[PDB]
C-alpha cells in the first residue's frame, strides 16, 4: 500500500489496506474468477486475509456487515473472538461442525471454506484447496 | 472481418467488467487526440498498437479480474 496508487482512495485503515492486496495484488490479472463477491469486493478472501493478518476484530466486523446467509456461522465467528481464540462453547461447535461436513465440505468458495475451517478447527484432516499461497 | 468484430466486441466485454475509466483518463497522453476519434470500425479493422498498449495496462494494473486477465494475456499472445 506504501506505495503509490489511488496512494489509495480512501483512509489508510487495515480493512483498506487489505482491500488493495486482494484487488491489486494478485487476485486479479484483470479480474475475476469463482469468488463471491458484492460491490466488487470478496468478502470471503478479505475475511480470510484479514484473519490472516492478525486482525480479527476487523475480520469479524466484515462479517457482520457482510449480506450473507451461513449467518449461524456469524454467531460462532463471534465469541470465537469474544474468548482467547480458542472459542470453545460446551455448546454449539458440534452443530458447526456438522452444517461444515454437509453443506460447506463438498462444494463452496475456497475463502468461505478456510474460513470455516480454520475458524471451527472443522476438518482436522487438514490442508486448504485453492488459497495456500505460501509455505 | 466477422471474427475480427467478435475479437474487439469481446474485449469491449471485458472492459465493461470494471475500473477502465480511471486508467483511461490517467493513461491519455498526446495520442489521445487519435483514440477519442476512433471509431468502431476502426476497431473492425483494428488500430494494433494502441490496443495493444492498452490492454497491457489493463492486465499490468489490477483492474482485470481473474479470468479475465489470462484472456488477455492470451490476446496479446495469439494476436499482439
Amino acid at each position: 500500500v506504501f506505495g503509490n496508487l489511488h496512494q489509495l482512495g480512501g483512509v489508510p485503515g487495515t480493512y483498506q489496506l487489505v482491500r488493495s492486496f486482494l484487488n491489486i495484488k494478485l487476485p486479479a490479472p484483470l479480474p475475476g474468477l469463482q469468488d463471491g463477491e458484492v460491490e466488487g469486493h470478496p468478502v470471503w478472501a478479505l475475511i480470510y486475509y484479514c484473519m490472516r493478518c492478525g486482525d480479527l476484530l476487523a475480520a469479524s466486523q466484515v462479517v457482520n456487515r457482510a449480506q450473507h446467509q451461513l449467518g449461524e456461522f456469524k454467531t460462532w465467528f463471534q465469541e470465537y473472538m469474544n474468548s482467547k481464540d480458542r472459542r470453545l462453547s460446551p455448546a454449539t461447535e458440534n452443530k458447526l461442525r456438522l452444517h461444515y461436513r454437509r453443506a460447506l465440505r463438498n462444494n463452496t468458495d475456497p475463502y468461505k471454506r478456510a474460513v470455516y475451517c480454520i475458524i471451527g478447527r472443522c476438518d482436522v484432516t487438514d490442508n486448504q484447496s485453492e488459497v495456500a499461497d505460501k509455505t | 472481418l466477422v471474427r475480427k468484430s467478435y475479437q474487439a466486441l469481446a474485449l469491449w466485454k471485458l472492459l465493461c467488467e470494471h475500473q477502465f475509466t480511471i486508467i483511461v483518463a490517467e493513461l491519455q497522453k498526446e495520442l489521445q487526440e487519435q483514440l477519442k476519434i476512433t471509431t468502431f470500425k476502426d476497431l473492425v479493422i483494428r488500430d494494433k498498437e494502441l490496443t495493444g498498449a492498452l490492454i497491457a495496462s489493463l492486465i499490468n494494473c489490477y483492474i482485470r479480474d481473474n479470468a479475465a486477465v489470462d484472456g488477455i494475456s492470451l490476446h496479446l499472445q495469439d494476436i499482439c
